[PDB]
C-alpha cells in the first residue's frame, strides 16, 4: 500500500493522528501524510476524516491544499496531501524582527480570499482559519488546509456545531452563541489573520472567552497600514455578520488593484 | 441576512445542480438486483424514516443515506440478509456527516435488533466509503426545498412541512421517484404543497431561478399527485405519521386536492 513512500520526518499531530513528510520513490514527490488510525471495534472512520476526505475531494482549487491520495488498509486511514515548505505562523514568528513586505501580505490576503470565496461558493465552511492552518510553498502560493473541522452548509445554514475555530480567531456571533452562524465566521477569521501578518502578533489573544469579549469590544466599539488597508480590514472585522464583507465582495476591494506575487523570503 | 449567503446563493444553486448530476445513482438498478426489489427498498427507506424519528435527527440526515443506498446498489449485488446492513451504515455514515450529534455505532446496531454485530456494522461503513470513494456530499431534495422556501411570501409552515412530507414521501418508491432528479422533484413537492394549502401555484421567482416550468415539471407533479392520493393506502406508513405530529403541523392529515391543471 504504503510501500512507494519513504518517511522523511514528523511535521505536527493531532487528534487527527500524526502528520510525516515523505518522499514516492517512484515519482521523486514529496508529500504530507496524515495518518489516521481506525476505531474498527468501537467508533469507526471519525466524522472528521469523512468530512475532510469528502469535501476536499470536491474543493480543487490553487489556494486549497490538495489531497492527492487516500490509501484505505484495513486498520489505518492514510491521506495523501501535497508538500507545502511551512505554515504562516512559523512564516510570521521568523519574521517577527524583519517584517513581511506589503506587496507579500497583500498577495497572500488576496490568494487566502480566492481560496476561501471558493469554498463559500461551494457550500463549505471552514471554521479553524488561522495562521497555522494556512500553508506556504517557496514560490509565492499560500493555501487553506486543515479542513477537519470544515462542514457543507445548507441555504439558509441550521445551527452547526457551537466548538468551531480557535478562541483568537472566533467570531463575536459564536462567542455570544447566536443560534444561527455562517461564511461571516470565516472571513472573521481572514481579518484577524490580515492584521496579524502586518504586526506579526495576534489580534485578539484573548484567554478566555470573556477576555476575547472585551478585547474585540474596546478594540471596535495596525499602524503600518494604508488607507485601503485599514478600510478592507474594518470590513473584513465587522460586528454584525450581515454587514461584514464577503469573500466575493473583499476581491474587487482597492486594496488590491495593484497586487503582484511576490516570493517569500525563506 | 448573512444566513441566506447572498452573495453566493446563486453560485451554490448553479453547483448543486450540476453535482446532482453526477450523484445520481442508476434508473432500475433495482432490475439488476437479482435478490432484492422496490419493495423491499420500500421497507428499509420507511425504517430509516422511523430511525430518524425515534433519535430525532435532521431530515437532511434521511435524505443522505438513501442517497448513500441507492448509489451503493447502484455498484454492488446485495443479498436480501444484508440490504438492512447496508441501510445501518449509510444511516451512520450519514449521521457521521451532517449530525451535530450522531448516535454512538453501538446505537445503531440496537436499531437492528442485534441482527447484525457491531463489526458487520463498522466493516459495512468501510465498504460503503469505498464504492461511494468518498463522495458523500450528494445535493438532497431537502436542499433544494431549503432554498425555493426563501422565495414564499409570507413564509407559511403549513406550507413547509407539506412540501417536507412530499419530498419523504418520493424516498420510499424508486419507481417511479429514481428516474427525477433531486432539484425536479423538490420543484413538484413545492408546488403541490402551495396549492394544496394557499391555491397558490409554483412562484415566477422560482422560474428564473431553475428554469423550470409547471410545463417541465409535469411528470413528476403527476406522480407525486398519485402518490399524494395513495398515501394512506401505501404498504409504508412511517412517513404519514411522522407529519402527524405537531412538530410538522400535522399536514399529513391534510387532504390532497381532487385535481391541478
Ligand atoms: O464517477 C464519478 C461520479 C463522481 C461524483 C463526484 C465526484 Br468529486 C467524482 C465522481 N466521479
Ligand atoms: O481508494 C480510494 C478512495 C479515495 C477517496 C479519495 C481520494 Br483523494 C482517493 C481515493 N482512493
Ligand atoms: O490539511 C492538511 C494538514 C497538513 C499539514 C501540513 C501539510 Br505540508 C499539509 C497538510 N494538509
Ligand atoms: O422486518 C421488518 C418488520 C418491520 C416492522 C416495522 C418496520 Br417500521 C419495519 C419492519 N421490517
Ligand atoms: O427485525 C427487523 C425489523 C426491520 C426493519 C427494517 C429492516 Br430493512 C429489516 C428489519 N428486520
Ligand atoms: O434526492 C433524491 C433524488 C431521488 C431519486 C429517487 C428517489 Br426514490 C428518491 C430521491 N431523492
Amino acid at each position: 500500500s504504503m510501500e512507494n513512500f519513504q518517511k522523511v520526518e514528523k511535521i505536527g499531530e493531532g487528534t487527527y493522528g500524526v502528520v510525516y513528510k515523505a518522499r514516492n520513490k517512484l515519482t521523486g514527490e514529496v508529500v504530507a501524510l496524515k495518518k489516521i488510525r481506525l476505531d474498527t471495534e468501537t467508533e469507526g472512520v471519525p466524522s472528521t476524516a469523512i468530512r475532510e476526505i469528502s469535501l476536499l475531494k470536491e474543493l480543487n482549487h490553487p489556494n486549497i491544499v490538495k489531497l492527492l491520495d487516500v490509501i484505505h488498509t484495513e486498520n489505518k486511514l492514510y491521506l495523501v496531501f501535497e508538500f507545502l515548505h511551512q505554515d504562516l505562523k512559523k512564516f510570521m514568528d521568523a519574521s517577527a524582527l524583519t517584517g513581511i513586505p506589503l506587496p507579500l501580505i497583500k498577495s497572500y490576503l488576496f490568494q487566502l480570499l480566492q481560496g476561501l470565496a471558493f469554498c463559500h461558493s461551494h457550500r463549505v465552511l471552514h471554521r479553524d482559519l488561522k495562521p497555522q492552518n494556512l500553508l506556504i510553498n517557496t514560490e509565492g502560493a499560500i493555501k487553506l488546509a486543515d479542513f477537519g473541522l470544515a462542514r457543507a452548509f445548507g441555504v439558509p445554514v441550521r445551527t452547526y456545531t457551537h466548538e468551531v475555530v480557535t478562541l483568537w480567531y472566533r467570531a463575536p456571533e459564536i462567542l455570544l452563541g447566536c443560534k444561527y452562524y455562517s461564511t461571516a465566521v470565516d472571513i472573521w477569521s481572514l481579518g484577524c489573520i490580515f492584521a496579524e501578518m502586518v504586526t506579526r502578533r495576534a489580534l485578539f489573544p484573548g484567554d478566555s472567552e470573556i477576555d476575547q469579549l472585551f478585547r474585540i469590544f474596546r478594540t471596535l466599539g495596525v499602524p503600518p497600514l494604508d488607507e485601503d488597508g485599514r478600510s478592507l480590514l474594518s470590513q473584513m472585522l465587522h460586528y454584525d455578520p450581515n454587514k461584514r464583507i464577503s469573500a466575493k465582495a473583499a476581491l474587487a476591494h482597492p486594496f488590491f488593484q495593484d497586487v503582484t506575487k511576490p516570493v517569500p523570503h525563506l | 441576512g448573512v444566513n441566506e449567503v447572498p452573495d453566493y446563493h446563486e453560485d451554490i444553486h448553479t453547483y448543486l445542480r450540476e453535482m446532482e448530476v453526477k450523484c445520481k445513482p442508476k434508473v432500475g438498478y433495482m432490475k439488476k438486483q437479482p435478490d432484492i426489489t422496490n419493495s423491499m427498498r420500500a421497507i428499509l427507506v420507511d425504517w430509516l424514516v422511523e430511525v430518524g424519528e425515534e433519535y430525532k435527527l435532521q431530515n437532511e440526515t434521511l435524505h443522505l443515506a438513501v442517497n448513500y443506498i441507492d448509489r451503493f446498489l447502484s455498484s454492488m449485488s446485495v443479498l436480501r440478509g444484508k440490504l438492512q446492513l447496508v441501510g445501518t451504515a449509510a444511516m451512520l455514515l450519514a449521521s457521521k456527516f451532517e449530525e451535530i450529534y450522531p448516535p454512538e455505532v453501538a446505537e445503531f446496531v440496537y436499531i437492528t435488533d442485534d441482527t447484525y454485530t457491531k463489526k458487520q456494522v463498522l466493516r459495512m461503513e468501510h465498504l460503503v466509503l469505498k464504492v461511494l470513494a468518498f463522495d458523500l456530499a450528494a445535493p438532497t431534495i431537502n436542499q433544494f426545498l431549503t432554498q425555493y422556501f426563501l422565495h414564499q411570501q409570507p413564509a407559511n409552515c403549513k406550507v413547509e412541512s407539506l412540501a417536507m412530507f412530499l419530498g419523504e414521501l418520493s424516498l420510499i418508491d424508486a419507481d417511479p421517484y429514481l428516474k427525477y432528479l433531486p432539484s425536479v422533484i423538490a420543484a413538484a413537492a413545492f408546488h403541490l404543497a402551495l396549492y394544496t394549502v394557499t391555491g397558490q401555484s409554483w412562484p415566477e421567482s422560482l422560474v428564473q431561478k431553475t428554469g423550470y416550468t409547471l410545463e417541465t415539471l409535469k411528470p413528476c407533479l403527476l406522480d407525486l399527485h398519485q402518490t399524494y392520493l395513495r398515501a394512506p393506502q401505501h404498504a409504508q406508513q412511517s412517513i404519514r405519521e411522522k407529519y402527524k405530529n405537531s412538530k410538522y403541523h400535522g399536514v399529513s392529515l391534510l387532504n390532497p386536492p381532487e385535481t391541478l391543471n
